[PDB]
């Protein structure tokens, strides 16, 4: 049970840590596809 | 064997038949649960069937085939159903599983109802079943009497009354435990929950809890109280100490105090404690000039200079006119804030001529750094400087306005009131630049020592000055009515704010006001989010901008991921960079308190086709860590502070020296380079004054008040944040922007201080501890633990670390009731036998005061 | 973004004055190469810093 | 750019006005402004969309022959550049997409229309 | 030697020093190495006698000694838990019939090992440090009784161990607790296959594939194997064909193709029968009969024509092969089928043939019940055709078309549908290296 309360919480964190990123390369996809353009 | 017999049996009349069906059926249903599967449904009319009893049997006996089903909420249903049939005790991985199964699904549940009522476990909306069990499990968690296990379940159980009883039961004052195991979990809880109110419910019952005092610790309760802002409790304490009353106990008490109230919320108290009648220390440790004097004492003594290396840089060059010949006006400012010399000042006289009417100004500005803390003199320091006695240029006459409050940021007031009289006599008029910086340096100067401190007439006199869009004067304003009301502030400035910036017709008098917002809206959260989203909806940058300031200053520390994932894309996604840089950079506040992924986050935008990016990334990571370690953060910014443009690593420069004060010398051997770095670019003519200028800024920086003094945010210390150690950067982050700035920055700097003090009337006896570190107080600018006597304690260097490898002597006078509280800088040895040898030592203070 | 900045990379490369090719005729100990452009006439010239 | 070549002092540039014989380029820092307003009537570059788009350049059949040769010679391009697998650009495994790529969307949108 | 014998398991137990440390990827596919490495020391002389010394002591390994059973006498906590585990693990390998016969013995002792300090804690500790197999492998053997009177009583053990593997259903807890699982199932597959009416396999279905990534392909493939032999009876021919095409087709096995795979191959040659398909065995010449295909090959060489009696001689012949393999179950159908096949071929090919003149592969056969045997064949189309006997016409259709329909772009829509096959794969591996790298 418990230090996972410590421990295990901390790592929905990660779980968000992960999540950001595709969103950022989304993005960052754009970015290219956009900046891609005019090269 | 095969249940299609049991098949058979379960329609098969005879309920004493099916009663045995079902209990011959549940022994075996472990492996035919699955030729079982099937007539579930007969099975559920079975447990349909009040008539025969058993089919609970039935029920659970589904259960046992819905685990083999996977399916849980059935189970657990119809173990909910059986009770009987099910005992927790009965153990089976299957029941220890639903019993888990079922522990869980309560916690939503009661999450849900946590939701709409924060009693909602007092009451019958779960499952009794469940919550029996789950409490049962409680039980068993009590059973297990390690209740951190039972904890962090009514953590999220939100049962208090779990909570409260399991410790009151459990408070036997395990002494220090029964009051860390609330720790543990309060801690924690700080770290946990989302309601606070929650966690608020928490701090006072763990405070009553400690109140129940077998000596509760009070710094505890001070960062709880401090959490809490409740004066109250601290009275209450204050009564309880003025029950207990005694000098290093309300000392420290007030120590623990001085170190964490806001001064906001502190005046409070002031205000009450003076009303409840007292002890004037604590209304002198309200002062805190005793460390503005043990710190100028500590800078004064502990004062490590090279001004030759600062000046080999100041001779490095004079130039880009002012502008590099500015960052010098600063750096040396660092080694000498709040330690009172002119020692290149005079170096140069035509140092002036090289100054521009804004460095003229802005070296004006540079004293009340170096005088930083001097709750006199730096006034009379600035007195020749002053308006009225004149200057060579009005805003050298402007410096002094500014450059006052520096030392006296909060306590300045009247002056700074007296001086927005003079503001509010130059306010609706007078737009001579050399008013409008007399104006705009008083303007800025008000709301420094008007920070926090919310006087309408702050925004408000300069509301107009604001609105007398002087984009000197006015920006000041933007600042100094944020500073005010910093804050929740109000929503009227924040529409008028927001009004006027699209309103008022300026970009930079636009631009400040997102800050005042930011500033206004602080610790908000939620609430700025509408002007978030306002600014965020912003066409331009600058509401954007501040917005994220805002979320900043509204989630600065505890990340709010959303806020952080919004203000990620925000800034991922916007046009303008800097708002991207900006809002980068604003993430090391909603991240300050993990800069743990900071780095890992940054590498991200370590890497970008764009700068700013790569610039706003510096700062965000260098904030996070720049009372902190990790040369891996560091290391990132490396390449970064080779990234081609000086301007970004001139950041990078900074951004990191901001991380590496103290840290130095093999301990940190990077640093050399990383000062040779400067000095390389410092030496390079072909580096720029945006690269030499950092890093003649990230040395003197890292040299600041004589190298001896530290950075310090959400103080580990106290554990208690620092609006004041937030703002320098903030107010710092636009500059090559608005280049009269960064003298914000001496906020965080803190002592390193370790100096005897006492529990009573400074005596200041002082020792060396001596326990053992790793010596980096050895590890420190040129021109781990054996419990082993360590050489030498007394101030300096010391680290917060290697304060924490060393304890006290008890044999001498004085000892502390907190067994060495591990803080260089808060210093008191508490008072223990006056009047007597551990000698005396005095200070400029003592000297003064 | 490997592409990404590396390929915006080019573009600012992509924009040139242009680099002199150039026939070096001598120097001096002036640090002005003393130089034939190509197609125009002597030019004694500094050089580059790093040369 | 624009140019004024002198300063007050600077941003306050300083010396060389004081020390007289100022020249140089010396720029100034532009920007510019307009609006979202006209922005929209700018975008509106590019009755309208129906008219304008899907349905004006549906026409992609009468080139269907093309569509095929144009992927049909992306096929060729290939076994080519594969090949070489048996160094630098031109790769083996490169164009291929890139090629084969281009005629896979432009080839879908007509679907919309029928 | 016995030294060497021990060192190397001194590696193991080395390498099971990493996994004790929190690494079994090492130790784990290094036990897995292991186990292919274990043959060449094997037997347990000194090894043991030297291990009982070496590790530590423990009652168990005392009663372990039991399952030894020997003289040695002689002179001569921690590091001595899981290692005598992982003995104990290898003591199931001391049990292949490598160092054993009778694993009777063994069985109690399995579960004296398997249940006590076991079969306990291990939830995610343990990574299918249990082998099922090798726990049953034993009982494998075992169960070419015949004498045990099955069991104990009928056969309770084998029911028990069901259970008790259902004990370990339990256990499978997915917290990782699966990698062994199926073959639990697989073996309750081929207890099925021994015995019992797989069907409860749409339990054992419904539960789950072995999921997922780590185990044996083999034994995902045999999973797929019985798992085909579901729908052999279940009388789904792809799928389960489909269940050897993703058995079969990456499922790493060379020794254990020799007379383990032929089995696979025989049902998949099977497969293509309950569809008629007959691919050439051609190829089935080889790796095959000797011992496994040419009964299907006679069968294909019947099936080729479908001729009931020719057809049936095989069957005839080799009914105790089929038998054998009970793929007897099998053919018995295609009979038929492939008379009504040839019916269908080189025949339907004008818009009839008559009544009689198709009743003519009848007067050849049968009459009128042609009328059957016609709807017996129309019934279930597999051909396409008509009659009136009214007519007196078998009225044989066309069973022509273009892709003007969408059923090409139903395989492109299928190839569409793959184009994230090895698309989303690419993805799904990107990973490894990349991100590796980057520690």
């Amino acid at each position: 049970y418990f230090k996972l309360k410590k421990l295990e919480k901390e790592y929905e964190l990660l779980t968000l840590q992960e999540d950001y990123i595709k969103d950022e390369q989304r993005h960052l996809k754009r970015e290219l596809k956009r900046a891609q353009e005019e090269v | 064997t095969t249940a299609a017999p049991l098949l058979a049996l379960l329609r098969e009349n005879q309920d004493s038949v099916k009663t045995y069906a079902l209990e011959s059926i549940n022994n075996v249903v472990d492996q035919l649960w699955s030729e079982i599967s099937n007539e579930l449904p007969d099975i559920e009319a079975l447990y349909d069937d009040d008539t025969f009893s058993d089919r609970e049997m039935a029920a659970l006996i589904a259960s046992k085939v819905y685990y083999n089903l996977g399916e849980y909420e059935s189970a657990v249903k119809y173990a909910l159903a059986a009770k009987d049939r099910f005992d927790i005790d009965e153990k089976s991985q299957f029941v220890e599983t639903i019993v888990s199964k079922s522990i869980e699904m309560y916690v939503q549940e009661a999450s849900k109802q946590y939701t709409k009522d924060e009693q909602f476990y007092t009451k019958d909306i779960i499952d009794p079943k469940l919550t029996s069990i789950f409490e049962r499990m409680i039980e068993k968690c009590l059973k297990a009497s390690e209740l951190k296990l039972a904890l962090g379940i009514a953590l999220e159980g939100y049962r208090l009354d779990i909570i409260e009883s399991a410790l009151k039961s459990k408070l036997d004052q395990s002494t220090s435990e029964n009051v860390k195991i609330i720790n543990y979990l309060l801690t924690l809880a700080i770290t946990t929950v989302t309601n606070s109110k929650f966690r608020s419910s928490i701090l006072r019952k763990s405070f009553d809890f400690l109140m129940n005092m077998p000596n509760c610790d009070y710094l505890t309760l001070n960062k709880v109280v401090v959490n809490l802002n409740d004066a109250g409790l601290a009275l209450q304490l204050f009564k309880k100490l003025k029950e207990e009353n005694d000098e290093g106990l309300s000392a420290q008490i007030a120590f623990d105090l001085v170190s964490s109230a806001s001064q906001q919320l502190l005046e409070i108290l002031v205000t009450e404690l003076t009303a409840q009648g007292y002890d004037p220390a604590l209304l002198n440790i309200l002062s805190g000039l005793p460390t503005c004097d043990y710190y100028n004492t500590f800078l004064l003594n502990n004062k490590n200079i090279d001004i030759g290396l600062l000046n080999k840089s100041k001779s490095s060059l004079d130039g880009k006119f002012s502008l590099f010949h500015t960052a010098v006006s600063v750096a040396n400012g660092f080694m000498h804030a709040g330690t009172t010399d002119n020692s290149f000042i005079k170096a140069n006289l035509p140092w002036l001529g090289k100054a521009q009417n804004w460095a003229k100004f802005t070296a004006t500005a540079s004293l009340g750094v170096i005088h930083k803390g001097n709750l006199l003199e730096g006034k009379k320091v600035m007195a020749p400087y002053l308006p009225g006695s004149r200057a060579s240029s009005r805003f050298i006459k402007g410096g002094s306005l500014y450059g006052l409050g520096l030392i006296y940021a909060g306590f300045g007031r009247d002056t700074t009131d007296y001086l927005k009289n003079i503001i509010v006599e130059n306010s609706g008029t007078s737009g001579d630049e050399d008013v409008d910086v007399l104006l705009h340096g008083a303007s800025l100067g008000i709301g420094l020592a008007a920070m926090g401190s919310a006087n309408i007439e702050v925004y408000e006199a300069l509301k107009e000055v604001l609105y007398n869009d002087s984009a000197t004067s006015g920006e000041a304003a933007a600042l100094g009515m944020g500073l005010c009301m910093l804050g929740t502030g109000k929503p009227e400035a924040i529409h008028d704010m927001f009004t006027y910036s699209q309103e008022t017709q300026h970009g930079n008098i636009t631009r400040g006001l997102a800050v005042g917002l930011a500033l206004i809206n602080y610790g908000r959260q939620e609430l700025a989010d509408d002007l978030i989203t306002k600014m965020l909806a912003s066409d331009e940058s600058l509401l954007r901008y501040g917005g994220a300031f805002t979320i900043a200053l509204a989630y600065a520390g505890t990340g709010n991921n959303s806020a952080v994932k919004r203000l990620l894309h925000v800034a991922v996604s916007d046009s303008n960079d800097d708002v991207r840089r900006a809002a980068v950079i604003a993430l090391g506040f909603v991240l300050l308190r993990d800069y743990t992924t900071v780095p890992r986050i940054v590498q991200l935008l370590s890497k970008s086709h764009n700068a700013h990016v790569r610039c706003g990334t510096a700062f965000a990571l260098g904030i996070a860590c720049a009372g902190k370690g990790l040369q891996s953060a560091i290391d990132v910014l490396d390449p970064l502070t080779k990234d081609p443009v000086d301007f970004v690593r001139q950041a990078a420069m900074i951004a990191l020296s901001m991380i590496l004060i103290q840290q130095t010398e093999k301990l940190n051997p990077q640093v050399a380079d990383i000062n040779k770095n400067f000095l390389s670019v410092i030496t390079n003519k072909h580096q720029e004054g945006l690269a030499k200028f950092g890093a003649c800024v990230a040395q003197g920086i890292m040299n600041a008040g004589g190298r001896n003094v530290t950075i310090q945010l959400e103080n580990a210390d106290t554990g208690t944040l620092d609006t004041k150690s937030v703002v320098g950067l903030v107010m710092f982050s636009q500059f090559w922007y608005w280049f009269p700035l960064a003298h914000f920055l001496s906020l965080s700097f803190t002592p390193t201080t370790v100096i005897g003090i006492r529990g009573s009337d400074q005596a200041i006896p002082k020792f060396q501890m001596n326990c053992y570190a790793k010596e980096d107080a050895f590890s420190y600018p040129r021109m781990k633990y054996s419990s082993k006597p360590y050489k030498v304690d007394n101030m300096t260097r010391i680290l917060p670390q290697q304060s924490r490898y060393i304890s006290f002597i008890k044999d001498d006078r004085f000892v502390p009731v907190r067994k060495f509280k591990g803080n260089n800088g808060v210093v008191v040895l508490r008072d223990r036998e006056p009047k007597e040898p551990v000698a005396l030592i005095e200070t400029v203070r003592q000297m003064k005061d | 973004n490997d592409k990404v900045r590396f390929i915006k990379d080019e573009l600012r490369l992509l924009q040139e004055p242009g680099s002199y090719v150039g026939e070096v005729i001598k120097i001096v100990s002036d640090k002005k190469v003393l130089v034939k452009v190509q197609p125009e006439g002597k030019y004694i010239v500094d050089v580059a810093k790093d040369i | 750019d624009a140019f004024r070549l002198i300063d007050t002092g600077a941003l306050i540039n300083i010396q060389a006005l004081i020390h007289g014989l100022n020249r140089h380029y010396y720029s100034l820092n532009i920007d510019y402004h307009k609006t979202a307003k006209e922005t929209k009537m700018l975008m509106n570059l590019h009755y309208e969309e129906k008219e304008e788009s899907n349905l004006a350049a549906t026409k992609s059949m009468v080139k269907i022959a093309e569509q095929y040769s144009k992927r049909i010679e992306e096929e060729k391009e290939l076994t080519e550049e594969e090949l070489k697998t048996r160094v630098g650009r031109q790769d083996p495994k490169k164009h291929l997409s890139e090629t084969a790529d281009e005629t896979l969307e432009n080839n879908i949108v007509s679907v919309l229309t029928a | 030697m016995a030294s060497t014998a021990v060192m190397m398991d001194v590696d193991s137990s080395g390498v099971n020093d990493l996994h004790h440390s929190e690494k079994k990827y090492a130790e784990e596919d290094q036990v897995q190495e292991l186990l292919k490495v274990l043959n060449e020391i094997s037997k347990t002389t000194l090894t043991l006698d030297p291990r009982y010394i070496w590790r530590s002591l423990k009652d168990l390994s005392s009663l372990r000694n039991q399952e030894l059973l020997n003289a040695e006498t002689l002179c001569f906590k921690t590091i001595e838990v899981t290692a005598e585990i992982n003995c104990f693990m290898h003591l199931l390998v001391q049990l292949f019939l490598w160092d054993s016969k009778e694993l009777e013995q063994l069985v109690e002792f399995n579960r004296k090992v398997v249940i006590p300090n076991l079969l306990c804690y291990y939830n995610l500790r343990s990574l299918n440090l249990i082998n099922a197999k090798l726990w049953f492998y034993i009982y494998l053997s075992h169960e070419t009784l015949a004498r045990s009177s099955e069991e104990i009583n009928s056969d309770n053990q084998n029911i028990i161990l069901r259970s008790t593997m259902m004990k370990f259903l339990k256990i499978a807890s997915l917290k990782h607790d699966n990698e062994t699982k199926a073959m639990l199932i697989n073996l309750i597959l081929r207890d099925f296959l021994n015995n019992g009416e797989v069907d409860s396999a749409s339990d054992f279905i419904s539960k789950l594939e072995y999921p997922h990534t780590d185990v044996s392909s083999s034994l995902e493939a045999r999973y797929f194997f019985y798992l085909s032999k579901i729908n052999a009876i279940q009388l789904d021919y792809s799928t389960a064909n489909e269940y050897i095409i993703a058995a079969i087709r990456k499922a790493p096995h060379n020794s254990k193709s020799l007379g383990f795979l032929q089995q696979s191959n025989k049902l998949h040659c099977c497969i293509q029968l309950l569809m008629g398909d007959i691919p050439e065995l051609s190829f089935f010449h080889q790796s095959n009969m000797q011992k496994s295909l040419l009964p299907y090959y006679h069968l294909t060489k019947a099936v080729k024509l479908g001729d009931l009696k020719k057809f049936t001689s095989t069957i005839t012949k080799y009914k105790q092969l089929l038998l054998k393999d009970d793929t007897y179950q099998l053919c018995v159908r295609l009979r038929s089928n492939v008379i009504k096949t040839g019916i269908r071929i080189i025949s339907l090919t004008y818009k009839k043939i008559s009544l009689r003149d198709i009743c003519l592969k009848l007067n050849l056969d049968s009459e009128q019940t042609v009328e059957y045997m016609v709807s017996r064949a129309i019934r279930d189309g597999v051909i396409e055709a008509k009659i009136n006997h009214e007519d007196g016409f078998i009225e044989t259709t066309e069973l022509l078309n273009i892709y003007d329909s969408e059923d090409p772009q139903q395989v492109f829509d299928e190839r569409i549908k793959f184009a994230n096959q090895l698309h989303d794969e690419y993805l799904v591996s990107m990973r490894y290296p990349e991100d590796k790298k980057t520690q």
